[PDB]
């Protein structure tokens, strides 16, 4: 079941089209280094302001 | 949207933005450049 | 002897394959053309010594072949 | 008939004396030559 | 030296080299050739 | 602890790391004749 | 609640303006 | 596919072709390849964290703050409702569009 | 340019140009920008 | 994020936040799409200004605060394009222009 074309009508329910992808295998996580990075930017920003 | 303009030696990236957001961006651009020039933010050596 | 071909670093695991091969004129070097965009040369181990380099074990008289 | 089917290269070329004919390859010793060449390459 | 002691970053490129010449990666999308090609033809 | 820049990233081991030290690795990109 | 505390801190950070303005400050409760 | 794209783009750069179709095909291939590389670059950025360290960011912020306070820079305010020049800025932007 | 109007590649001048490039490149963090030698050309004026 | 924190210095928090969030868009060519989260989108109408003051930061990094102050001169009385107030300050550093 292709996301691009099909020569005949051949309606496919949405669940089957959704099931045909590799979205789950691709993880969505963020590095830990952002937490220390942003906080440092927030710390110095307050320090300079005071 | 994104597309490339062919110069046959390099490709220029061209971005297509929604019209209303384009109006808002253009007004913000004009306002920011007028305020920055009025307040002397860029010290003469930035070009153009 | 059983040997498993190992791909060069950029390839995938599924990219291991062999398409062409030939012994040289003497027969001491084997040239293999792989499905990996690489050519590999295989040489018999020089030290020999059948005591220290045994072949795969041979188990006789297990059963007649089906044929 | 066709332009590309006209006669061309009507003389077949055979390997000459010093070009590596069958006689010389049979006379030559390829094994020790190969090992010597490999050692010469290794030396670099 | 007193002409470079004002600055805030030093030796930022201390241990960088040219290019991995012996490296031949069998992946046309990750090779050095493709990276240079993209960095040249796209600006 | 050091960060790896995108241009400095390596995805694959060196041919030495994958073939051992008793194999000579030849990379003949360019012609010699 | 820890979440409502985090909302409290982020709302005050939202009210915090540019550093050059040199306005007042509010030390934030930990937790 | 990628090898053909490289060859055709080099030919186009030299100037050995005059096809519109070949130029358009190669432009499409280059766009696809560049977008693949860019998606990989963004994904690597999310994986490997912020390339600029915390110390570098602190140093850059400190230098910029010191520079701005040395030149007594008055920060730009949000444009009030009663701004004299709003119509003029608006018409300038509209003309540029 | 016709040479004798180009840069004469004296050892001292070349080393000075490369030293200047090295210093300026080290001035900048690698995480936000970098200077490539293939895009840089420091031209030296001296007694040579 | 560093861009947002820097832009917060020049202008109001609302304007800085708008300009920072405008750069984090979804770029789509044909069937390909991705979220731009690391680079700078040059297609925005104010991307010119955003780049101009981010590159004044790099100018400060390259020159340093003292040399930049010497070149630009006092904020109330800025120097000319390629001139200095006096020869003493002009010749006091290897960097002239």
């Amino acid at each position: 079941i292709s996301n691009w074309k099909n020569p005949k009508g051949y309606t496919i329910p949405l669940d089957k089209r959704l099931a045909a992808d590799g979205r789950g295998l691709n993880d969505v996580e963020i590095n830990d280094g952002f937490a220390k990075f942003s906080e440092a930017l927030y710390t110095v920003e307050r320090q300079a302001r005071e | 949207g994104i597309e490339f303009m062919d110069m046959y030696s390099h490709l220029i990236p061209v971005y297509s933005v929604d019209p209303m957001e384009k109006i808002c961006d253009a007004y913000l651009d004009q306002y920011l450049w007028f305020e920055a020039d009025r307040r002397h933010l860029f010290p003469s050596w930035v070009k153009p | 002897q059983e040997l498993q071909s190992v791909v060069q670093p950029g390839s995938l695991d599924s990219e291991a394959g062999i398409f062409a091969s030939s012994f040289d004129k003497t027969g001491l070097r084997l040239i293999t053309c792989e499905a990996d965009k690489s050519v590999k040369i295989y040489k018999q181990v020089d030290n020999a010594t059948p005591e220290t380099h045994p072949n795969l074990p041979w188990t006789p008289s297990n059963l007649r072949r089906r044929y | 008939t066709s332009s590309r089917a006209l006669p061309a290269h009507l003389k077949l070329k055979y390997r000459q004396e010093s070009q590596g004919t069958e006689e010389e390859v049979r006379k030559q010793d390829l094994r020790e030559a190969l090992l010597r060449a490999e050692a010469a390459h290794f030396a670099t | 030296r007193r002409w470079d002691e004002d600055v805030v970053f030093r030796n930022t490129h201390k241990g960088v080299d040219d290019t991995p010449r012996p490296g031949f990666v069998n992946d046309m999308l990750r090779s050095e050739f493709h990276k240079k090609f993209l960095a040249r033809f796209v600006d | 602890n050091a960060v790896v820049l995108h241009e400095d990233k390596q995805y694959y081991p060196s041919a030495e790391e994958v073939y051992g030290s008793n194999v000579d690795i030849m990379v003949q990109e360019q012609d010699t004749q | 609640d820890s979440v409502t505390i985090e909302v409290r801190n982020q709302l005050m950070r939202n009210r915090e303006q540019s550093s050059l303005l040199g306005q007042e400050s509010i030390p934030l409760q930990p937790g | 596919w990628t090898s053909v794209a490289h060859f055709n783009r080099e030919r186009i750069r030299r100037g050995a072709t005059v096809d519109k179709t070949v130029a358009k095909k190669n432009l499409g291939r280059l766009t696809r390849l560049w977008l693949k590389a860019e998606q990989e670059r963004q994904h690597n950025y999310l994986k490997d964290g912020p390339y600029v360290t915390a110390d570098e960011a602190v140093a850059i912020y400190t230098t910029f703050v010191h520079w701005l306070e040395s030149r007594r820079f008055q920060p730009i305010p949000f444009p009030p409702l009663s701004y004299k020049h709003d119509t003029k800025l608006l018409v300038l932007a509209l003309e540029r569009l | 340019w016709p040479r004798d109007a180009r840069m004469r590649l004296m050892k001292h001048d070349v080393n000075l140009g490369r030293a200047v490039f090295w210093e300026i490149r080290n001035r900048l963090p690698r995480s936000l920008t970098t200077l490539e030698w293939e895009d840089t050309f420091p031209s030296v004026y001296s007694k040579d | 994020t560093l861009l947002n924190r820097l832009m917060s210095l020049l202008m109001d928090t609302n304007l800085a936040s708008y300009a920072s969030a405008k750069n984090n868009v979804v770029l789509s060519y044909k069937d390909m799409s991705h979220t731009n989260s690391y680079g700078l989108v040059r297609g925005l109408q104010f991307s010119s200004f955003i780049w101009q003051f981010y590159g004044l930061v790099l100018d400060l990094l390259i020159l340093g605060l003292q040399r930049a102050t010497e070149i630009a001169g006092p904020a109330d009385a800025p120097n000319d394009f390629l001139h200095f107030k006096d020869q003493a300050t002009e010749t006091s550093h290897p960097i002239r222009l």
